[PDB]
């Protein structure tokens, strides 16, 4: 990584993260680094241990995206920019061939 | 400062308390789950209410609680308050021999009568540290040989020092008087003063 | 409904409440006049 | 100006009372894009039978107002289904599925006094056009209250083809993008990424990136 | 704990419900179709809710009650009641030679009293299993000879155990106070505490 | 499941119905332009709502009534209300040889008796289908001999399959308990069951 | 749709108003202004209202009435009542070779009987256009030999085309139900339906 | 106009005001500072409030009242209203020869009687200006020979362009008439309306 | 300006407070501490409120009360008031020879009448500086001789400059009315004026 | 709480009274599509 | 009024409500961190 | 996941009626930036000792709730005094005071 300092400290550590994941944490006094993880032994809550309320929500729209684009700096390259492309033929036969592309750098 | 009562004022019988209403106050956060369990959530403090009503009040009695009022909201005092029906003498003696073991911070009252005091309070009484302005109820006493275990309803507002002497008789509310931003009574063409009402509140 | 006219009499809460949750993060809606 | 017919014209004038029904046909959340199945359901407390589509009743709960200004922007729309079904929830709620392009046709029925459509539209002698568009979202919401009456919602999101107003579609000049190239097994192989199937063998970018 | 009663306390007649009222809190997901037809889902738990009324308290039976209320607002723990008109014993006999077979879930049960139990226990009593403390209702009876068939209008809460042994007599509902946030009295001229209610409700 | 009645049970007089309340529920949106000109909208269903009053409950007489809605609410069934002003026998015979056309989707039964109905249906009488549960009120009848016109005022809630046969005598309504959410009784100290009132729906 | 009444149906005298309230509803744009100065602007139309209120209604005098007015929902046609106290027949004689000059618009209104009426129709009566179903009310009357000039409350609504008769006799408002979408009856153990009333209002 | 009273018609007697109610009404914005000084700020003018109640009217009495009722909404007049308590004849002679000074702008009238009239107007009458509709009431008046000092409470709602003669006797509210909007009166089964309220309001 | 009283106009009886209603208004900025303690801090200045409620009164009693009010809404100047339960003349002489020391600020007040005054100021009754228009009431007195301690409710608006001079007797109250927005009276048929009351408030 | 949904149903006044208040000084939120 | 403080206390509510009007447009409040 | 002791974990199961406190130290803002001095608080009717601090009572009114999504943000948080102390608002108030880096721990 290259952190330009004449950045906003926010800014700066708002694009170190979102690199690997990430989310610092200021509950429970300590700041605490979380980064996304599977697990074979989570925490079990059944709705019964809630308080009764429940709002489901799925924006497939604007968020569902069957093939994804990337670009980098890659010293293969004289430091210039490589694209990486690639599509999914699951995810286009599902959707029914809708062509949405996931953009990314 | 005495609310005037036909105890120390008996010259004044309109000053006797038509109904007194002793409202327990112990604000809590209460959540019931779906689970079929309610959760209670205890922070503030409990305040002893008191409400006082009225009869229709002649030109002096009337002259006699309004001098004492403004004397009150005058010097800012802490207005007392006797409830008679509180006033039974069961124990006797001197409250000064008594011992009240320090660092008792919980519920209840642990504290060595040292053979000085006769008789045994009963449960449901009134009771008051003589450090501390807050009145507590009784809810149970157990008395092994002169040891004696006192329970409070209001958790201890202090820590007892070892220096505290229980109170058990002579218990008055130091209470400051609410609705006194539109304090007011009417008079009618006969002469007396009607519509006085008291809402008093603990201000320990 | 009249809730329009009413929002159009209290405009500045509103503007002041939006900014209020755009701090949160490092956004802020005094970066329009640039634009 | 949607032209209506005459013989409406006469309906819509003169009778003031009049039983409206919304008449919804949605494509089924599917796993894979096989086959098109569809639910007909309707606003109306009888069942109302279309072109032979036997639209039932019971589920569909309200609609919401479709509204469209003079510059370009989606039109939503909100129908909400009654939640309680249990058949229509685990639809919503199925894992491993995706309803990103799925369309719903919403038609505007007026019952006549022997309880048959009254033709409107002139193109096909038949009911109104409500909307037609795609369904982007969706959600279900409980509210079990401790004591008293909870209620639940399921309510789908609709809008047209502009959804995703952040969508760049276009041929980026690279082989891997133009061929819809994906590791199969060990190598980059064609799919049907490609917008077209004839795509799948034009090398005609494969030396754009050092040219 | 439990709440004072003649029963427990016979030297306060006082105490005892003039009124008690037996509510029914089963929350539901209630759904009015367009079609006319009412789909209700019950998933939040189902509680009953008990409203005590008191006759005229004499000051000693008010301060027994609101001794005994006070220690519960302290300890904290639950307050069991005895509604009276339940209490009809039409079950003789010790229920622990009982046994419910294991495995047993929703409204329908089974049990087998060995030909232990005389009397029969008619549609409307009131059922509690030994270990859970939710409190049922009888709604319908039927025996073949020593096994009983019970069906209870909540659902079982727990699926029984093998161990559950049935209490078709002295019933407790575990509650828990409704009015302890704003509980007052009031003392009449005439000596008696008026208008003293309780409003419970079943926890768990 | 039918609601306790003195028809099937007059040994228990105080079920009787106090006082009932059949309210016409059409739900419309009715808009009032300023040229004077008021019109409607008609989307939802038609449900008649049936609210029943009680007098002062002996204790069997509550039992009973208990038992039977606590078995209402475990079974989830529907309870079958009769009102006796709408039980007026006027068409006799069999309703099994007396054929529907089919297709009929209005507001209107045209039926051919066949001749093997005796009497005729009076204007504001009770109607039904024997394949759904609704329940209609007939508003005109004209009878071209054997072919009956009887006109209903909730629009058929189903399309005749040509299989459905009408019912004139015997009518319930197929209703569901509303108000069950915070369902109770309070028993007063005379032993006697007051305050209790059946909100009931039909849920067709 | 005629609405029934003892004048039409004399077999049942249950019928009938106990009450009506013809309440004046015209909408105007009332402005207050500071100077003292009322200005108000009329735009949206009038339009009678109509408030019945009915005796005691025995079982099948209600349900001929409920019998009507479910006919009235279903066919969604107008409903014509008569109110009997402007029911006074002052006005002998056959209105068809009564003529009224076209382009009349306004308040006032000249009518040429050519000399076939006997009675003269006094203030505070009703006028109806045998056209237009609007009902108007006479506020002044001034004849000179045949020619009558009679002035209207409400503006004419529609300008006459010389055609119109005037109907001096059995106007009936063509007003709509407002009480339809919750209409309940009770019945009384005495078994009379009490408390029935209607809130008509006058369509157009 | 002038609003049927038992002056100009006294064969209705039921006519006459069971009841007025003279508000005054002065819309006035008052501000309360925190230093204890009440301020207020005037902009808005001064109208008199009438309110008329009236009894039991028989057909006759409520024919005529709703007859120049219907007339004043008809011609879009202004009701007439006369107070009887404020028609007590003081100032008596020729109010033609009397002058008023021009450019009098504030809250009181100097004029010269030029000893044409007899006798002295007294504090709390009513007081009129002949070009102006507004009605004032005299609260002061101080009498120096000829020149009469009249203090009015109304600001001057005209500056005197020295033509103005002013009125004493003979004083009417030029009303108009509010709540119009919805206007009616119930008429019950004995015959006689009942239910009828003027509520007017003084337009200038 | 002067509010009318009997003692001003004797020939108008029907004039004198039926009920007055003094009221005390301190605003105050009061919290209520989570530890039980009260605190209240005084910003706000404070402003006796008074309330008037009249009898009866005769067509020409009133004529008087409302113009000597509309002078008052004229002029706009202050309108006093004299309580007359406070008027028992207990402090003869005059206070002109009565000084009072310079630079006191506070509920307490020292003056040294020099011999002059006979007669002692009891508790409860009224008091005011000369210059300043506030009304105190005296709380406690306490007297050495000629120089006399009084303690007032309301603590000095103003710092006594040494000029000011007692008023022990006819104190009047510098007040603003509150009613006159909207200010009705009714006139019955008996041909009294009922009801007539005033919400006066003292200003500064 | 509810409000929520209300909002939710009521946005584009929401917006118009944003912007009256921007509107103050010479910000706009019709300066988003750029960006 | 009073309502300022209320406003405080719902502020993203308010934010939500606003985004979901500007996304009818093309325009969004996500596009303001650039700036 | 912030683990607990597993004997708290038993008196939050089998405890309904928790007495909760919190515990609030803040920096007093002082002119310069000598010494730290931190006046102790808390939300109970009574003080309470805690590593023999006595956090005393009587101040405190309400504290906001502490809110962290899975974007970078600034946690806010607001607790309120009573505002009638007088000794507090003086600390608040004071002129050429700042507070620009005084901490709080509750």
């Amino acid at each position: 990584t290259i952190l330009d300092t004449s950045e906003s400290v926010f800014k700066n550590v708002q694009g170190i993260l979102e690199s690997f994941g990430g989310a610092i944490n200021n509950l429970s006094g300590e700041y605490r680094i979380t980064v996304e993880k599977y697990s074979t032994n989570p925490l079990r809550i059944n709705f019964l241990d809630t308080y009764g309320d429940l709002d489901l929500s799925d924006t497939t729209g604007r968020n569902k995206f069957n093939s994804v684009q990337a670009s980098l700096v890659d010293p293969a390259l004289s430091w210039k920019t490589n694209s990486i492309t690639f599509y999914n033929s699951k995810f286009k036969e599902q959707d029914k061939g809708l062509d949405k592309k996931l953009q990314l750098s | 400062m005495r609310l005037p009562d036909p105890y120390t004022n008996p010259e004044y019988p309109g000053l006797g308390f038509e109904s007194v209403n002793l409202v327990d106050n112990d604000p809590m956060i209460r959540d019931e789950l779906p689970n079929g369990k309610v959760k209670e959530v205890k922070i503030s403090a409990q305040y002893w209410g008191i409400n006082i009503s009225y009869p229709e009040l002649f030109p002096d009695e009337y002259a006699f609680l309004d001098s004492r009022l403004l004397e009150y909201k005058r010097t800012g005092d802490y207005l007392d308050v006797l409830l008679p029906q509180y006033e039974a003498f069961r124990v006797r003696g001197d409250t000064k021999s008594v011992t009240i073991p320090a660092g008792q911070k919980g519920s209840q009252i642990i504290l060595n009568t040292n053979g000085t005091l006769t008789g045994q309070p009963k449960a449901g009484d009134l009771f008051k540290l003589s450090t501390h302005p807050k009145v507590y109820k009784i809810t149970n006493f157990s008395s092994s040989g002169n040891v004696w275990n006192i329970s409070l309803y209001p958790d201890l507002f202090i820590t007892t020092t070892g220096s505290e002497k229980p109170v058990f008789n002579g218990i008055l509310f130091r209470t400051k008087l609410m609705n006194g931003d539109s304090f007011g009574s009417t008079l009618n063409n006969n002469g007396t003063y009607s519509g006085i009402s008291l809402s008093l509140r603990e201000s320990l | 409904a009249s809730f329009r006219d009413f929002a159009s009499n209290n405009s500045t809460a509103f503007r002041d409440a939006v900014e209020l949750a755009l701090n949160e993060n490092g956004t802020t809606l005094k970066s329009l006049g640039n634009s | 100006m949607k032209k209506i017919l005459d013989s409406a014209k006469n309906y819509l004038n003169t009778h003031d009372k009049l039983k409206t029904a919304c008449l919804i046909a949605l494509e089924l959340p599917s796993s894979s894009g096989s086959a098109a199945t569809y639910i007909y359901l309707t606003d109306y407390f009888r069942d109302v039978t279309y072109n032979g589509i036997l639209y039932r009743s019971g589920k569909v709960k309200s609609i919401s107002s479709h509204k469209q200004n003079r510059q370009l922007s989606i039109g939503s729309l909100s129908f909400t289904i009654t939640g309680t079904a249990e058949d229509e929830v685990l639809k919503l709620v199925q894992n491993g599925v995706s309803f990103l392009d799925r369309g719903i046709t919403i038609h505007q029925a007026i019952i006549n006094e022997e309880g048959n459509i009254l033709p409107v539209d002139p193109d096909t002698d038949g009911p109104l056009l409500f909307f037609r568009g795609r369904i982007t979202g969706g959600g279900i919401k409980d509210n079990v209250n401790t004591s008293g009456i909870g209620t639940s919602v399921i309510t789908w999101n609709c809008s047209n083809q502009f959804y995703d107003f952040d969508r760049v579609n276009g041929r980026y000049t690279d082989d891997a993008s133009h061929r819809g190239l994906e590791v199969v097994n060990g190598t980059l192989q064609p799919s049907n990424g490609a917008k077209r199937p004839e795509y799948q063998e034009d090398y005609g970018f494969f030396h754009s990136n050092k040219s």
